[PDB]
């Protein structure tokens, strides 16, 4: 598993790989790791599948009820709160490494972390799942302050594309999503449409 | 290993419009032999019997414990059981104890009532049934029981016939097993009587 | 004959009179108003003094419910105070659950659901005081909310409880508030209580005046002594001719 | 707010004998819309009115006739509410012992634990015994059953029976009209006309609510199967 | 057995009088009449509305929180009639039942359900004896994908049922009345003419020209299910179109 | 076991294999791992056999409570949410594992359902321990939008792989074909292996068992 | 909550309880119910109640229930407390059973279900059972035996005795015509049938207004059977031979 | 009536009846004085003795090393707001190592005392507490009521025939601040004395005095301890 979520200014970029392996065989090679919490707000789940699903269900769920009593769109901090405290509370009973990035009318878009433990942290960008370690070098030297939209999926594709060559719990297609204002976009990239690196050989 | 400390096999068989239930009498701990005259199947209507193997402590309690929950259900209900129903609180008095199991896997063999359909099953430690058509077995010889009952076994059999079966696969296979045997029991349900008959067999 | 007695009780005209007791309660104490403005929400209570061997100060009826959120009580005071405890309590929960200040409609909301859970059975008793909350943020700007012992919770411009709240609003309806400042509404909220108080009926009473707002930096505190002391002078002078 | 009750009972025994309470939830009941149940030889069909004080209810959002398991169908008599409650706990009833015997409740062991509910009712602390008498059909072991719950918890096997408004009448005419050997359209038809025996206005498919219970299971009638036998009648 | 009789305590706690009833739960309905106000729901083939009055007796009163309308959920949306804080305590009760249904069910409630489920609540508030009635009607509005637009309207007493048209409050007789009268003469209902049927109804039975500020409306539609509150420019367009005919 | 299912264009094909081994011994040579849910959903079992029996059934009975509540057909999607929420709870001490499909008003869907708590829906699953094999026969012919007549193939033929190239399935193939009109219930669908035919006879007489005692009683 | 209470189980000042009386009363209003305690069997006669031409055949009997393999009871009073009371008579049988791997005394029994009576007397704030029990059955200890229960939680053995409508009657009855140690099942049979004419004086006996169960012994076996509609008529039949005989004889 | 025995009924005029008769216990006992110059509290009790063969009541309780109270009214009521103030206190230098504020065991003592109310089944505490503390704020007089209400006091008297010492505790207030030590318990001894007739005079037997102050832990004066206190009291001026 791979994960990564970038800031940009009007919002933010959400990329998963679609790989689920039980040991060394992938049960589902088109998985969707990317999972709407609310309208402008997703969550980029990580480690145990059951326990991933479950705290999503109960976050959408809380947070749902939560803006339907305030009448008011919910803020990407209070769901990273949700997702820490539940993450927090079962530290020693879950295995769940979240990504929670959105868009707020009050902050922009926003890229919250809680790994596992239940630590909660803002960052410009978020990578996580057993292929981010190949990635990290990447991200460091890549990554850009003021980058756009295109240009923020485009660096999403291509890390992720190096983290599934490189990590065989990592693999299938990239789901893209980007986050702003006018409402989420979400993509595919499968087959020729991943990026392409050529091995060297000789 | 828990299942094999005291012994024991059941044994049922279908027939043509018959069953056999039939068991081992052998009553020991580990390798020492206590009785010779332990029951393991227990009648559970005019033409229904379950069969119970496994630890010995467990059986009488199961037993005990089905019995309890038989003769409310026929008070309420105004009716004997049938089969089938007998099958399924079996099941829900076993998975009840699914975190704490008892150590029994009870058979049940019996006509249905108003009907007379010879009706087989078995079950696991938790509650899982196992309707066949021709045999079911439970105990520590269930391999030998299996290859008995497998090569002897033949459909719409007559009651005699499907005595002789039953009588030769149990014989058989529990001549092949350390901690059973010391004589077999074999229940013979017909429509219109019960046989009851205890086997010359080994008493080593 | 006995449909008086329990709040589980309906009347055969369709009331709860033990609610309709408890707000005749409400109205036997002395008036707090609170007018919110264009950058705030400003407090002011006329605090009978009932012995002069009490310390100043005592028996306050300003409270912090948060850092952001002020109350303004009238009824029975300890009520008042578990009303205090139990709004403090909502605003520490809020913020440990969700993270940040909680909105102050929300906050009105539930402990407006929790004194109406006391409206409802003969094993507990209708709550004897009504309040006011106010805060300021902002994203969310001045907010002033009601809640009397029924349980209803509304948003007001300017509000008045107490024994003289008629006289009160009609006082608090001669101000423009919507385009005022908390250095004004100070004054006019300390002319009001002097204005609607009662010399002959009570001896002698303090003025307890509080506001948040941007002159404040979203906090809610008491007014500080010296604007306290202007507007007392103010306020002297205008019942003056 | 304190979520303790009332530990006491409301229904207590009176100098003469008698639970008043009980009494006055037969006589909420016998204040109810008419409700018949005929048992035939291979069916059982149940019958009420339901007409709505105003053309702007929905006929078909709320149903008196209700199905509790593919074989057994309720119909009330009295207060709406309670019969909701009733079914709600009747269908989970059945639900329960089919879970643990795998085979379709009985309709005599769903009556008799209706009734269990209906006496905890009526003697456990701070509530009020029902106000519904229920009409329970069902078909078990190639044989049709109909029963009779009152608030009190007691039960009763009925050939053909009334509740509701003039159900004394509709108990004399069935007395008169019922036989054994009764087809299901002829139980019907005896149904349809016990009810327009007390039928105050015009009886339309939409007035009346016809459930029927047979081999084929418990089915409520569409309105146009009850336009069909209004017509043959 | 006879009208109006009465004994032990049957007036004062939900137990059967001789005659068979339950005073306190008519009281109940007439604390429903306490509140002084009036509500009206009409169902269209494509839409439905609900209309209540709005009064804001003082200016002191911040009118934005005056609301007799509440949405449930998205595409669910209620109006309430009766005591105030009764009101607000269902309305809490119905979003929370809501809610806890899309959670374990994993689709949102209907309209039908979730009246089903307040008249059960209220149903068990009638039956204990410790607890007092909810002096409030809910009236809920709502699509369904197969049968279109839900009227569904509870009452303390715990019944429930879907309408065409229906009202609650004082005048809730006349407005009854009223919408009999029109639903009879039946014709075709679009958006518009269900919304003036609506403003008309609550305007004959108050007798009163209606100004934007005076009333309350929101709508479902079959287009737009999601639930939404008229605001002051389209409840005055809507008011000279009435008024220009 | 060999257990799997597909979604073709207008519902769902489920198949299972029939045999019950106890170890390394073959128990019951017709075993149904077709569970019904509702008379539009179906499930398909694997692993804790007494669990995922218990689990079936409770689910079954909570939908058909909602179902008459409702009034309306049930969806996949509640028995789905109830199944993962009651699994989840137990943290995977029930081991049960299934394979649900079914058609509803929103078309149809196939689930495949962890011990854990853990769902994915996919239109196309295998379980058991002829999972594999299955799956790559899925993976080898599998197409979008098939006929219920290629599906059922397909499906058997996912089924016959897993019963020949696994040592815990085999006997007969059960059929499940589930769609917005009818439900088709095939058991059994295929019948690739049977007993060999006698070579010859065993020696089973009258009076060849001696007797110790016996006792008749007459039943009225 | 204080003002509602009705206090069930509080003392009166001449040291009675009146919920009890009054379900005394209600028992005193509910049909007849006999029992007669022969040397070969004891037996149970009760008036059936619930009379209709619309109702259907009972299933095993109205008003007569098996509590296990050697006992049956009779109830007079509110029909569901006596369901409730009779489902906890089975519970306390089968656990019994379950302890001791033997049936259960029918003393034991009653004691045991008037404990719960005694217990609802007491405590709890509830109002009593209105049920007054007859029992019959067969132990080991002492053979036949014939229990009464009252809703305070009183009982007692007996040799013949009679619970519900016209009871007082029933056991003058009884004390004239009861003989100890010499009756059989048969002439208990007739002077049960003779009791059920005497008491019931307003309605006719016949076979379908009364319930006849027998208990007796049967090769090492408890045999608990309910009289078919012809074996009453001709119990019917010879009473009224018997009572012409006596006006031709006087 | 109808509304004087339930705490959970409000009275058509807004009152609740059981409140005012816990009142009415308090006004029962003896009368005690509470006052606090710029640097001590004092708590001086008078003390009642129900036989001339009996020890006069204890009046003045110990709580804390910096609290102190004085009892009026229901006895096991004040043993058992006691034990929940030292308790209070105890769990405070448990906690964090420092003196609880007398501030916060006054906010404490009204929120206990608050709940039995309001719930149907309780009573009103029918004890009132005169409580002398001293801390960071320097020393706090404090008075509570049965009505859960609470006072911050320069001078306070609760109990029978206070009124007059209460007057007399209006008259000095203005000099109350600047005494010493024992001016500021003869001022207490002489309003303490003004509740008491004319034939009556302070002794040793029936006066206790608690003081408390910044270098000084509470502490209790009953029977000899209290001589030198009374000695300079000038005769009743009549």
């Amino acid at each position: 598993t791979t994960i990564m979520a970038v800031q940009f200014d009007g919002g933010v970029v959400l990329g998963a790989d679609s790989r689920t392996t039980t040991g060394s065989y992938i049960a589902n090679r088109v998985t969707d790791k990317l999972t709407p919490i609310h309208d402008r707000i997703f969550c980029c789940r990580s480690g145990s599948a059951a326990d991933t699903q479950a705290v999503a269900d109960a976050v959408t769920y809380q947070l749902g009820f939560h803006s339907i009593e305030l009448n008011e769109p919910p803020l990407v901090h209070t769901a990273a709160s949700l997702f820490k405290e539940m993450c927090y509370r079962y530290r020693e009973d879950l295995m769940a490494g979240i990504i929670i990035a959105g868009w707020d009318p009050q902050e922009g878009g926003q890229v919250y972390s809680v790994p596992m433990g239940g630590m909660m942290v803002r960052q410009p960008f978020a990578i996580g799942g057993s292929g981010s370690s190949y990635i990290y070098g990447y991200v460091d030297a890549t990554y850009r302050e003021g980058m756009t939209k295109e240009e923020c999926l485009q660096f999403t594709a291509n890390a992720l594309a190096l983290a599934m060559e490189r990590d065989g719990s990592s693999g299938g297609v990239i789901r893209l999503a980007a986050i702003a204002e006018p409402g989420v976009e979400r993509q595919v990239l499968l087959g020729d449409q991943i990026p392409k690196f050529t091995i060297a050989t000789l | 290993s828990i299942m094999s400390y005291n012994g024991g096999a059941v044994m049922a068989m279908k027939g043509k419009n018959c069953v056999a239930i039939a068991a081992d009498r052998r009553f020991g701990i580990q390798a020492q032999m206590v009785t010779t005259d332990f029951q393991k199947i227990f009648p559970m209507g005019d033409r229904l019997y379950i069969g119970l193997a496994g630890l010995a402590t467990d059986v009488q309690t199961v037993a005990q414990r089905l019995k309890f929950r038989l003769n409310l259900y026929e008070l309420k209900e105004g009716r004997q059981i049938k089969p089938y129903t007998l099958m399924s609180m079996v099941a829900n008095l076993l998975y009840e104890k699914r975190f704490g199991p008892y150590y029994t896997e009870p058979v049940i063999a019996g006509l249905d009532p108003k009907t007379f359909k010879p009706f087989i099953c078995s079950l696991d430690l938790i509650g899982c049934p196992m309707v066949t058509d021709d045999f079911v077995v439970s105990g520590t010889c269930t391999e030998q029981m299996y290859g008995m009952c497998e090569s002897l076994w033949e459909p719409n059999m007559d009651p005699e016939h499907l005595f002789e079966t039953i009588s030769q696969a149990m014989l058989n296979a529990v001549d092949r097993d350390a901690v059973s045997g010391m004589g077999v029991i074999v229940h013979i349900i017909e429509k219109d009587k019960i046989t009851t008959r205890t086997l010359k067999a080994r008493m080593d | 004959t006995g449909y008086d007695l329990s709040a589980s009780t309906f009347s055969p005209d369709g009331r709860v009179f033990q609610v309709e007791y408890a707000m005749k309660a409400v109205e036997n104490s002395s008036t707090a108003i609170g007018i919110r403005c264009k950058d705030g929400v400003v407090f002011g209570v006329e605090k009978l003094v009932l012995s002069k061997l009490y310390e100043e100060g005592s028996n306050k009826r300003l409270f912090n419910v948060d850092r952001h959120v002020g109350m303004a009580v009238a009824g029975l005071l300890a009520d008042a105070r578990s009303l205090a405890d139990i709004a403090r309590e909502e605003a520490s929960n809020f913020r440990s659950n969700f993270g940040y200040n909680i909105p102050l409609k929300h906050l009105a909301d539930r402990v407006a659901m929790y004194v109406h859970a006391y409206t409802l059975y003969s094993a507990v008793r209708p709550f004897g005081c009504s309040f006011m909350l106010g805060s300021y943020s902002v994203n969310d700007g001045a907010q002033l909310y009601m809640i009397d012992p029924s349980g209803v919770s509304y948003g007001y411009w300017g509000c008045a409880i107490g024994k003289a709240r008629q006289a009160a609003k009609t006082e608090i309806e001669k101000l423009q508030m919507k385009e005022m400042t908390c250095r004004d509404v100070v004054k006019e909220v300390a002319k009001i209580i002097y204005i609607v108080h009662d010399e002959v009926k009570d001896k002698a009473f303090e003025l307890e005046l509080s506001w948040v707002g941007e002159i404040t930096n979203g906090r809610h505190e008491i007014v500080p002594k010296d604007v306290r002391e202007e507007a007392e002078k103010y306020a002297k002078e205008s019942l003056k001719e | 707010m304190a979520e303790r009750g009332y530990s006491f009972s409301l229904t207590t025994f009176s100098p003469s004998g008698k639970l008043v309470q009980i009494e006055y939830a037969l006589a909420a009941v016998a204040g109810g819309a008419p409700s018949v149940g005929i048992k035939a030889a291979n069916g059982v069909v149940l019958a009420t009115e339901k007409k709505q004080k105003s053309i702007l209810y929905d006929e078909r959002s709320v149903h008196k006739v209700e199905p509790i398991t593919k074989h057994i169908g309720l119909v009330y008599s009295g207060m709406g509410p309670d019969y909701r409650v009733l079914v709600h706990r009747a269908r989970k009833l059945a639900q329960q012992y089919y879970l643990v015997y795998q085979e379709p409740i009985p309709t005599a062991q769903l009556v008799q634990r209706v009734a269990s509910v209906m006496q905890e009712y009526t003697q456990s602390g701070g509530v009020r015994p029902f106000g519904v008498s229920l009409l329970i059909c069902g078909w078990n072991e190639g044989r049709p059953y109909l029963f009779q719950s009152d608030p009190s918890g007691a039960y009763f096997a009925w050939k053909a029976t009334a509740m509701g408004k003039n159900y004394v009448n509709g108990k004399t005419f069935l007395e008169k009209r019922y036989n054994e050997d009764l087809e299901l359209e002829d139980a019907i038809h005896t149904a349809i006309l016990t009810l327009k025996e007390s039928f105050e206005g015009q009886m339309t498919e939409d007035n009346i609510e016809v459930g029927i219970c047979n081999e084929a299971g418990f089915r409520r009638l569409t309105p146009t199967e009850v336009k069909d036998y209004l017509a043959a009648i | 057995m006879s009208r109006g009789s009465s004994a032990g305590f049957d007036r004062h706690i939900t137990i059967f009088s001789p005659e068979g009833r339950l005073y306190q739960v008519e009281y109940a309905f007439k604390a429903i009449n306490q509140g002084g106000l009036t509500s009206v729901a009409v169902r269209g083939k494509d839409c439905a509305v609900i209309v209540t009055q709005k009064k804001v007796p003082d200016k002191l009163l911040d009118s934005s929180t005056v609301t007799h309308l509440f949405k449930i959920t998205e595409n669910i949306g209620c109006v309430m009639t009766g005591m105030t804080a009764d009101s607000r305590s269902q309305v809490q009760r119905a979003r929370y039942e809501a809610a806890n249904w899309k959670y374990k069910y994993g689709y949102e409630i209907p309209v039908d359900m979730l009246c089903k489920r307040i008249a059960d609540i209220s149903q068990v508030y009638t039956q204990n004896a410790e607890m007092r009635p909810l002096g409030c009607c809910m009236i809920l509005i709502g699509i369904d994908e197969e049968q279109g637009p839900q009227v569904y309207k509870c009452d303390p007493a715990g019944y429930y049922c879907g309408f065409k048209a229906t009202a609650a409050g004082v005048k809730q007789t006349e407005s009854t009345s009223f919408l009999e009268k029109k639903v009879k003469k039946k014709f075709d209902w679009t958006f518009e003419q269900t919304v003036e049927t609506a403003i008309t109804c609550l305007s004959t039975v108050l007798s009163i020209d209606f100004k934007p500020s005076e009333i309350e409306v929101g709508v479902v539609t079959v287009e737009n299910p999601k639930f939404r509150i008229l605001t002051e420019a389209e409840i005055d367009a809507h008011l000279v179109a009435l008024a220009e005919r | 076991t060999t257990i799997a299912g597909v979604v073709y264009k207008d519902g769902i094909v489920l198949g299972a294999d029939t045999r019950a081994t106890e170890g390394m011994v073959v128990a019951d040579k017709n075993c149904s791992k077709i569970h019904f849910i509702s008379p539009n959903i179906y499930c398909c079992g694997a692993g804790t056999a007494a669990d995922t029996d218990m689990t079936t059934q409770l689910i079954s009975s909570n939908l058909e409570l909602h179902s008459l509540s409702t009034g309306r057909l049930p969806r996949v999607v509640t028995a789905n949410r109830m199944l993962k929420q009651m699994l989840f709870r137990y943290q995977g001490y029930i081991g049960a594992a299934l394979v649900l499909g079914g058609v509803d008003v929103t078309g149809p869907h196939l689930y495949s359902i962890y011990p854990h708590g853990s769902t994915d829906k996919l239109p196309y699953v295998t379980m058991g321990s002829g999972s594999l094999a299955a799956m790559a026969v899925f993976e080898d012919k599998f197409r979008p939008d098939m006929e219920e007549e290629e599906a059922k193939k397909l499906v058997s033929e996912a089924i016959a792989a897993g019963i020949f190239n696994d040592l815990g399935s085999g006997s007969n193939i059960d059929l499940c074909v589930i769609s917005k009109s009818k439900l088709d219930f095939l058991r059994p669908y295929s019948v690739p292996n049977k007993k060999g035919t006698r070579f010859g006879r065993y020696r089973c007489e009258k009076g060849t068992n001696a007797v110790l005692t016996e006792k008749v009683t007459t039943l009225e | 909550s204080r003002r509602y209470d009705s206090r069930t189980t509080i003392f009166s000042p001449e040291g009675r309880l009146y919920q009890v009386e009054y379900a005394m009363e209600a028992i005193g209003h509910a049909g007849t119910c006999l029992g007669i305690l022969a040397n070969d069997g004891v037996l149970l006669a009760a008036e059936r109640r619930n009379i209709h031409k619309l109702l259907d055949e009972v299933f095993f009997s109205e008003k007569i229930y098996k509590l296990n393999e050697d006992m049956a009871c009779s109830v007079a009073g509110i029909t569901s407390d006596a369901n409730v009371l009779t489902n906890e008579l089975r519970l306390i049988a089968q656990r019994y059973l379950l302890q001791y791997q033997e049936p259960i005394p029918c003393e034991q029994l009653v004691t045991a279900l008037c404990d719960i009576k005694q217990a609802y007397t007491q405590f709890g704030g509830k109002r009593p059972f209105g049920v007054s029990l007859l029992y019959i059955g067969w132990d080991k200890h002492y053979g036949f035996q014939l229990y009464q229960s009252d809703p305070s939680g009183n009982y007692g053995g007996w040799k013949a005795t009679c619970i519900g409508n016209n009871s007082a009657a029933a056991v003058s009855m009884l004390k004239q015509d009861y003989k100890e140690g010499e009756m059989t099942l048969k002439s208990a049979l007739a002077l049960a049938i003779k009791v059920l004419n005497k008491t019931m004086d307003v309605s006719k006996l016949s076979a379908e207004k009364v319930e006849i169960a027998t208990l007796t012994r049967e090769n090492g076996k408890t045999v608990i059977r309910v009289l078919k509609q012809k074996e009453v008529e001709q119990l019917i039949k010879k009473h009224e031979e018997e009572e012409a005989k006596a006006e031709r004889e006087k | 009536n109808q509304y004087d025995n339930d705490v959970t009924v409000w009275s058509p005029q807004g009152r609740i009846h059981q409140i005012e008769y816990a009142m009415e216990a308090v006004k029962q006992g003896s009368a005690t004085v509470g006052l606090k110059s710029k640097t001590h509290a004092v708590l001086v009790a008078l003390k009642r003795a129900q036989s001339e063969l009996a020890a006069h009541q204890k009046k003045i309780l110990h709580v804390d090393n910096h609290i102190g109270i004085s009892i009026a009214g229901l006895t096991a009521d004040a043993r058992l707001l006691c034990n929940f103030m030292r308790q209070e206190c105890l769990d405070s230098r448990f906690v964090f190592d420092r003196p609880l504020p007398v501030s916060r065991l006054v906010s404490l003592i009204g929120s206990k005392t608050q709940i039995p109310t309001q719930r149907y089944g309780r009573r009103p505490y029918g004890v009132g507490l005169l409580i002398a503390g001293y801390d960071d704020m320097g020393p706090h007089i404090f008075q509570t009521c049965p009505s859960a209400n609470y006072f911050d006091c320069r001078a306070m008297s609760i109990g029978a025939r206070s009124q007059s010492a209460r007057t007399y505790l209006e008259r000095h207030m203005s000099e109350f601040m600047e005494c010493n030590l024992n001016e500021l318990v003869k001022h207490g001894l002489r309003a303490l004395r003004e509740t008491l007739p004319a034939e009556q005079d302070l002794t040793t037997k029936n006066v206790s005095i608690g003081i408390v102050g910044k270098d000084l832990e509470f502490t209790i004066y009953d029977d000899d301890d209290v001589s030198p206190f009374l000695e300079g009291l000038e005769e009743r001026p009549q």
